[PDB]
Formats: C-alpha cells, structure tokens, sequence
C-alpha cells in the first residue's frame, strides 16, 4: 500500500495556524528554506540574531563583558573561522538551502524592522556561514565539548 | 529526555508508534524548541528544532520520523599539560607551543569598543586553556573535519527508505545523540550515535577526566564507524527506548551486553528510575493504540517511594515525635503518584533530597544496590532505617519552611505560569521515577515553584495511512515580545489536552489564520 499522494506546491507561502505554527510551502527547496528562515525570524528573531552574533566570535564586541567568556572560548577553539570552512565545504545544493535560510531571516528583518530589538540590529545581515557556525557551536562546543568541562567550572546553563 | 519506538507487532492496528520528548531548559535561548512544517514537491517534514537550526531535529512525515536524546558521547578529551621551560613536556622532550596573537573588540559601558589582545596557544592535542587553579588544559575535539552535519540530518529526515536513512547516518557527521527511528513500512531502530575516538586503552571514566598530556600514548587520531556503535533494529521485544540511560537496556529482552563494546563508549552506571519506568511501560503493554501510548507517556509515578516507603514507614512509626509519626501516616496513605491533589508528594521530595542527594541520584542509602541482572527492580530498600528516620525529621522541618505545611497540595505549590496564565502542575522529577518530567524550581517566598526544565516539545505519531499525530509545546511557538503564542498552550499541557498535528493540505487550509506570501530570488 502506497503513502498518500504528496502535495505539490504551486506558489510560495506560509500558512500559520492559531498557535503560531508556520506551514511553509515552497515550489523548490531553497524557497522552503527561505520561508523557514522568515518564520523563525518572526517567532524567535531576537534570540536567533544574538546567537548568530555569538557564533561569529562577536559577542563581546556587540554586547560587552557578559558575552566575553563565550567569545574567548569560541575564538580559541577556532569556531568562526572553521564555520567559514564548513560553509565553503558544503555541496552546492545544500549550500543554496543555507543561503536561502539566511536570506529569509534578512528579509523578515528588512520588512519588519520594528520587530527587531535595537541591540541585535548590528548583527544583520546574516549569512549561510552564520547558520553553519551556530550549528557548529551548538553540536561541538556546547553539547560535545562544553567550556565548563574544559575550564573546571560549575553547572552548564547559567540561570 | 525520553524516546519510544514501537513495532507493528506490538500494536492493535499494525502501524509503528513514535514518541518525541526532549527535556531541556524553559529559558536557555539556544535550547528553545520551535515547531514548523516544510513542504516542497520533493519532500515534507514536520517537527521541532532548536532555534537557528535550518533542519528539524525532531522530525516526521507521512513515511518516517526520528527523535533524539542525549547520550554524552565522549567526543572530546581534556589533557592535563606538564609545563616546563616555556613549552610542555611530551614524550620526554620539551616541545614549544604553537601561538598566534589574535584580538577581539569589547563594548564598554559608554557604547565604544577597545581592542583586547588574546593569545591562542596550541599543543599537538589542540588549543590550551588556563583553569583558575593554574592548571594548563588542552582540549582535543573530534570530528572538526565533518562539515556535513546539517546535510546529514536533512538527508536522514527526508530519507525515502530505512536503507537511505542508514547510509546517511553512516557518514558520521552528527557528533553525538541517541537517535530513535520509525517508519510506515514497520521498521524501528535505536542508534547510540556520535563521533567517538578509537582508543587502545582506558574506560569512560578515564577519558572523561583529565588525561595525561605528556605522551603520544594518549593521542588518538581515528574514530569509530557506525557499525562499531550500539544499535538495535526490529528486536524481538517489538520496541526501543532511551531515557538518558546507558545504552544497555534499549529494549527487552536485550540484544547485546556491555562486554560487546569498548568500555569507553558509554558508562555502566545505575539506570535512573525514569529509565526503569520507560522499559516497564513499553515491555508490559501489548496491543497498543496511539491513545494508550499517549496515556502511558503521562506516567508520573514516585517510583522511589515504592523502593523506600515499605521500610521507612514502620521505622518512622517507632519514633516518639508525634510530628514524625503523622508524617509517616500521611506518606503511607499516599497512592505514590505526583498528582496535583497530593498532600504527601512535596514532603516525599524533601525526604528524598537527603536520602539520595539534591539530584536524587545517590545510591548509598539503598539496602539492595542496582544490578544489571535486575535492571528495572533495583536498587531497593532502606539500608539504615534509623538514619533515614533522622533524615525524615529534617525533611519535615524543610518542608514546613519551604512550603508552609507538611501537607500542602502538590499542585498548589507546583504551578506552571507564563505571562498571565497560571495552572496547576503535576508530574515531576525524573530521578524519583516520573516519566513525564517537570524539574520544579526552588520555591519562592510563598512556596510557589515552576518548571526550570522538562517537557517542551512532546509528540506521538502513528505511521498509519495517512499518519496520525498529536503534540504540545510547553512554552508555545514564539518568544518575541508581545506575542500571543507564548502562553497559549500551557493550559492544554496542564490537562494533557494534545493538539492534532496537521500535515495534510486540506487540514492546514481549514486551520489557517494567516497567509504570508513570499518570493525568493537569489
């Protein structure tokens, strides 16, 4: 028995339900990824920009001493430079999805600047490489290798 | 976090079931989950992911779905260096450091930035840090040469078949996590995933601690492929699970033992009571419907009470203190469930804090210790009933101080509050046996506490045709100031009233409240 007939989108659109869930329809993959970036910027834009800035190695520069220890941690482990390398090292097709995702964030911000908090505006525009960078910090330098385990410190988050 | 996958043979209708159930902070920004649905002509994915990720971590569609829990894959080594003469000692010689003078900018109170020097030193191990205690530590992280993490995950969740999924997984570009899988063809799988260095010697505890950084003997250079790592596919027991336990009871009956794997991959420590319940809830139930699967997920048993109260109550009724005796009777009358209406649960938590430490993981107070031979019925009993009663005397004081009485209703102190919605809580600490988890905060000045961690994204999927799925997100789908979609789900959580997840176009068209047309030109 076959699965149900897949739906084939004929136009690019987000249908949001009553709980703020985006259903992103794209005519191809870069379109859907752009819609996803747009939706994420709408629902979570400030904190995504803050995190992207941190993964650039620029948390101290953008927001000061509260962000300084993470900056030292990431620059010392080469995260921002390595992210650019992972970015260049992507397959063409997937790289195009990452550029689209980032373009979606940029577009949301550009069209709704009232919705972006002042202290994160300096982060824009974001790139495919910022997306790769944040995922790298998250997987390898928050989950696998936490700064606490290396520096001999207290509990994980911060509170 | 919890994860269940159930084979068709274990269900009423003959379709596999899947549970997505991440437990993480309700506040930490990079741990925030976001629900979404993508559709193109060539793929479909529905699910939740951490904000800023362009791929859905907890994904499913009409064909398949996966979920994750944390396995602690030891993918990095911290080496203790021995400093000598401006270098570091290594294989009997002083080896000089690699070093660049980098720099970064730091924003000041007045809005300007100054440049700050940053020396980056590296040994053969990797980059070097100085701990506050003056210890020089080099961190060597594995899989820095794996750029394909996001694409692997994307190819996994859009896989057209289990084989395509395995091929993607086998690229070893996702450096950690337990990953559980299921599909409409009837396949279920558990994998203890990540990028683990090949080591010639030493157990996991050795490799989690500071490894000697003075010898090439401890310098690994290669990593394990997928087929070296613990995995289970379509086992005889008809299900798989992981609740952050070591991967030694991922199903029942088991299909491997610890001796079949190098000892550094995973610990061999007592399984938490939540994990013991995970195994029981699946193993003991047959002919499952989606509905009974959902009901099982809500489990909130004080398993620790079952293990301790038989011995603790009698010993406590011997004591001359009338407050101790009354606390013993209040506890004995309790059904041992973390319900809203429980007058005994809070007091129990306070006793267990001392009997088993603040984490509830301490094993020293038990009469019978944990055994892999009896993995879901140990540890058991109270070793020193007299001391446990003194622990109860203290817990009585602590409970009155914290909450105002020894018999305050669980759900009157335990609340879930977001914006202006304020609802009664239920379930609780995983290490006390609660499968559904809310890691309650310390109480405020009025004895009210809320979740710091636990249920976030919860979804349960039946791979029927079409698929049927239900879900909830504790803190809603948005955190942007002013949104209506932050506190608009927590009430439903308090009643376990799950949303139907809408994958089909016609369902989405009936539920739509906002259309955003976009267009992309690169």
């Amino acid at each position: 028995q076959a699965p149900i007939a897949a739906y084939k989108p004929r136009s690019n659109e987000i249908l949001w339900d009553g709980y703020g869930v985006p259903h992103i329809y794209g005519v191809d993959a870069p379109s859907a990824f752009y819609g996803y970036g747009w939706a994420q910027a709408r629902s979570h834009g400030d904190n995504i920009l803050r995190l992207y800035g941190e993964a650039r190695g620029k948390g101290a520069e953008y927001w000061g001493p509260d962000y300084e220890q993470t900056t030292v941690w990431l620059l010392t482990n080469g995260v921002p430079e390595r992210a650019q390398q992972w970015y260049a090292q992507q397959s063409p097709d997937f790289r195009a999805n990452l550029d689209a995702f980032a373009a979606g964030i940029n577009a949301y911000a550009q069209q709704n600047p009232d919705d972006i908090s002042p202290d994160v505006r300096q982060v824009l525009p974001v790139s495919g490489a910022d997306v790769v960078a944040h995922a790298h910090r998250l997987m390898n330098f928050l989950y696998v290798a936490s700064p606490g385990r290396t520096l001999g410190e207290g509990d994980p988050p911060d509170l | 976090s919890n994860s269940w996958a159930v084979a068709p043979g274990k269900t009423a209708n003959g379709n596999a079931l899947l549970l997505q159930n991440p437990h993480l902070s309700w506040t930490t920004d990079y741990f925030t989950y976001y629900e979404a649905h993508l559709v193109t002509p060539d793929f479909e994915i529905y699910g939740a992911t951490q904000i800023g990720l362009p791929v859905i971590k907890f994904a499913f569609n009409q064909r398949m779905g996966i979920t994750n829990t944390v396995n602690g894959m030891v993918g990095a080594t911290n080496y203790r260096l021995t400093l000598q003469d401006g270098g570091y000692l290594y294989d009997g010689q002083v080896r000089p450091f690699e070093r660049p003078q980098a720099s970064y900018r730091l924003r000041q109170a007045d809005g300007t930035t100054v440049d700050k020097p940053l020396e980056i030193r590296s040994s053969v191990h990797g980059p070097v840090f100085e701990r506050a205690d003056g210890t020089a530590v080099a961190v060597r992280v594995a899989g820095l040469d794996r750029p394909g993490m996001l694409e692997q995950y994307f190819d996994m969740i859009t896989a057209d078949s289990f084989d395509d999924y395995e091929a993607a997984l086998a690229r070893m570009q996702v450096p950690t996590f337990n990953i559980v899988y299921a599909d409409r063809e009837g396949t279920i799988n558990y994998s203890f995933n990540g990028v683990a260095p090949k080591r010639a010697e030493g157990d996991i505890a050795f490799w989690q601690g500071l490894v000697p950084g003075d010898s090439s003997r401890y310098l690994w250079t290669e990593t394990h492929p997928l087929d070296d790592l613990p995995r289970v596919t379509n086992p005889p027991g008809g299900f798989v699970q992981n609740s952050n336990d070591p991967p030694w009871t991922p199903t029942w009956p088991v299909t491997y033992t610890p001796k079949d794997f190098p000892s550094y991959l995973a610990p061999q420590t007592p399984h938490s009571l939540r994990a013991q319940q995970s195994v029981r809830l699946m193993s003991e139930n047959d002919d499952l419907t989606l509905e009974r699967f959902m009901a099982l997920q809500l489990s909130h048993r004080a398993v620790m009470a079952d293990r301790t109260l038989p011995d603790l109550i009698p010993a406590a009724l011997i004591d001359p203190d009338p407050e101790v005796q009354a606390a013993a009777r209040l506890l004995a009358a309790w059904d041992r469930e973390f319900t809203s209406d429980s007058r005994a649960a809070l007091l129990f938590e306070e006793w267990a804090r001392l009997f088993a430490g603040q984490n509830f993981a301490g094993q020293a107070g038990f009469a019978t210790p944990w055994s892999l031979d009896k993995p879901v019925s140990t540890p058991y009993g109270v070793r020193d009933p007299k001391a446990a009663v003194d622990q109860l005397r203290t817990a009585i004081a602590n409970t009155k101080r914290k909450y105002g009485a020894i018999d305050r209703p669980f759900g009157d102190a335990s609340r879930m509050i977001l914006n202006d919605v304020n609802v009664p809580g239920a379930a609780g600490y995983g290490n006390l046996g609660s499968f559904r988890v809310f890691t309650w905060s310390d109480p405020d000045e009025n004895g009210v506490r809320t979740p710091v961690h636990g249920e976030t994204w919860v979804a349960m999927i039946e791979f029927s045709t079409p698929v049927r799925a239900y879900g909830l997100m504790s803190y809603g789908n948005s955190r942007q100031p002013g949104t209506t979609h932050y506190s608009d789900q927590i009430e439903r959580v308090s009643r376990a009233d799950f949303r139907e997840l809408l994958l089909r176009r016609e369902q989405v068209e009936a539920a739509v409240q906002e259309r955003t047309p976009f267009n992309f030109k690169p």
